[PDB]
């Protein structure tokens, strides 16, 4: 109740310094969109396996992308920085983080132990320490505090498309947390419910459905086409009764919009 | 920012995965405490959650985070020094006591300090006058951020551990699955208390004790006084039912501004139980300076 408005202000004045570079992977010599796909989806894979929050795979990509954006790896190592930002998010935001053996295990013995941890330091090192950074999914749970009633289908599918944006590099790296989250929630409502974006999001955000209209033009897009995308494990992922079977549901052929 | 320009001076506490050191700049000759961190499991969670945090964090009233060295096995965190902790402070004063200007200097910055964490979504979980630091001007700080997190709205199911038990919440003792920026404003009720006083307003021993000190002191809640309580996971039926006290003989030297803050700060029910925001504007501040600490 105190301190609501003045955390997302916080969060939003954030999001901006804690921004990847949008164009990073164009001047990546062995890596491409594709490769950073791959690596998403089996970290999903691998929050499922361990049972983690949505908020730390977020995080974890979030450092992937910083750190991709300022050092060039190799097509061999690029799971090593994301083994390390997942071990990283899971200290930072678990309850019970899985330990270092445990990443070691995933990654099918590709690294050592020893690699896992000197990765973890060099990210460290790149991203300065800072690791509270905004997500997609911190401003979903606030925007959720706005539905009337509350409906845990919309929370979920809200979640799920979220998700969605985590995939593709190309076009969501050049969007905010704040504006995928805004459409990720509005297709949720009118998927479900029929209704849009509350106007109390338009006082809190600033944001209306001109301004969110780019990226949920993509959202719609990426939506429609989820079954047949080569990445596949979020959509398994929302199949589960945990998100109330969301995948499942049918997009919406049109917007009005 | 490196170790060979550090002169260390003396050692100023041992907290865990290494000691604090008081140091001086050779070069500005400014004064700082260096907490090292040792490094199999690599950095540990703690030390990654405590230096995120505190480099979001600049107030003047909350420790200042000045550098990391980080090199092979070691962790070097340089902090600002800050002479003593509240607790030495609170010993020394054994026998005069802390004079109100001062305590409620005290209590206003710890305020400004804690409603600017709560501002940036982060929740310390261990103020305790031990982790509260004073230096010479006048000024107290929030130190010890190793068991601080950063939380989201709203929040979501956190470590039920946290926080010394004397300062502990009702609603963690309860074992509430959600809680929020309330602890942190029941341990500064406690820490009031202490200052006035100079011994811990709930010294329990186990959990079940410091609730029984707690309901002994402010009454046993029952729906009135906070809805649900009957409902939480460890509440039991057979509890024993405390009438509340006069309030005024919880800390007896307390005017009545004084006791209308505590007992706000004191609250069972954390949707009432005061925010430091909304504290900073108590009648019992209309007086407040900034007075130097009154010992050497
Ligand atoms: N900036 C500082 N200036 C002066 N003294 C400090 C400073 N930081 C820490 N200390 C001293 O070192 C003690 C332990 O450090 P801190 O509380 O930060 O970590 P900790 O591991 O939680 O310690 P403990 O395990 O003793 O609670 C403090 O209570 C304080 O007396
Ligand atoms: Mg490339
Ligand atoms: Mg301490």
């Amino acid at each position: 109740p105190d301190y609501h408005e003045d955390i997302h202000t916080y969060l939003r004045e954030m999001e901006v310094k804690c921004k990847p570079k949008v164009g990073y992977m164009k001047k990546q010599p062995d890596i491409t969109n594709s490769m950073r796909a791959i690596l998403v989806d089996w970290l999903v894979e691998v929050g499922e396996e361990y049972k983690l929050q949505n908020e730390t795979l977020h995080l974890a990509v979030n450092y992937i992308d910083r750190f991709l954006s300022s050092m060039s790896v190799l097509r061999g190592k690029l799971q090593l920085v994301g083994t390390a930002a997942m071990l990283l998010a899971s200290k930072f935001e678990e309850i019970y983080p899985p330990e270092v053996a445990e990443f070691v295990y995933i990654t099918d013995d590709t690294y050592t132990k020893k690699q896992v941890l000197r990765m973890e330091h060099l990210v460290l090192k790149v991203l300065t320490f800072d690791l509270a950074a905004p997500t997609v999914n911190q401003f979903l749970t606030q925007y959720f505090l706005h539905q009337q009633p509350a409906n845990c289908k919309v929370e979920s599918l809200a979640m799920f498309l979220g998700e969605l944006s985590l995939i593709d590099a190309d076009p969501y790296l050049k969007y905010l947390p704040s504006v995928i989250a805004g459409a990720a929630f509005h297709l949720a409502l009118y998927t479900v419910t029929g209704q849009s974006w509350p106007e109390s999001l338009i006082r809190k955000t600033g944001y209306t459905l001109e301004s969110l209209k780019p990226c949920l033009m993509d959202l719609h897009q990426t939506y429609l086409k989820a079954p047949q995308h080569a990445q596949q494990s979020i959509r398994e992922k929302y199949k589960n009764s945990k998100y109330h079977g969301v995948s499942l549901l049918n997009p919406p052929e049109t917007l009005n919009l | 920012g490196s170790m060979e320009n550090f002169q260390k001076v003396e050692k100023i506490g041992e907290g865990t995965y290494g000691v604090v050191y008081k140091a001086r700049n050779k070069l500005t000759g400014e004064v700082v405490a260096l907490k090292k961190i040792r490094l199999t499991e690599g950095v540990p969670s703690t030390a990654i959650r405590e230096i995120s945090l505190l480099k979001e964090l600049n107030h003047p009233n909350i420790v200042k985070l000045l550098d990391v060295i980080h090199t092979e096995n070691k962790l070097y965190l340089v902090f600002e020094f800050l002479h003593q902790d509240l607790k030495k402070f609170m010993d020394a004063s054994a026998l005069t006591g802390i004079p109100l200007p001062l305590i409620k200097s005290y209590l206003f910055q710890l305020l400004q300090g804690l409603a600017f964490c709560h501002s940036h979504r982060v929740l310390h979980r261990d103020l305790k006058p031990q982790n509260l630091l004073i230096n010479t001007e006048g000024a107290i700080k929030l130190a010890d951020f190793g068991l601080a997190r950063a939380f989201g709205v709203p929040v979501r199911t956190y470590t039920h551990e946290v926080v010394t038990l004397w300062y502990r919440a009702p609603e963690i003792l309860l074992g509430c699955k959600y809680y929020s920026t309330a602890v942190d404003i029941w341990s500064l009720g406690c820490i009031f208390a202490e200052m006035v006083t100079r011994r811990a307003l709930f010294p329990g021993d186990s959990e079940i004790d410091q609730l029984f000190r707690i309901f002994r002191t402010l009454g046993t809640p029952d729906e009135v006084v906070w809805p649900g309580v009957t409902s939480m996971p460890d509440y039991k039926p057979s509890f024993p039912k405390w009438a509340r006290q006069d309030f005024s003989k919880v800390v007896p030297p307390l005017d009545e501004d004084g006791r209308s803050l505590l007992s706000q700060m004191l609250h069972y029910d954390p949707n009432k139980r005061i925010s430091a925001k909304a504290a900073l504007a108590h009648p019992f501040f209309q007086d407040v300076t900034k007075p130097v600490p009154h010992l050497r």
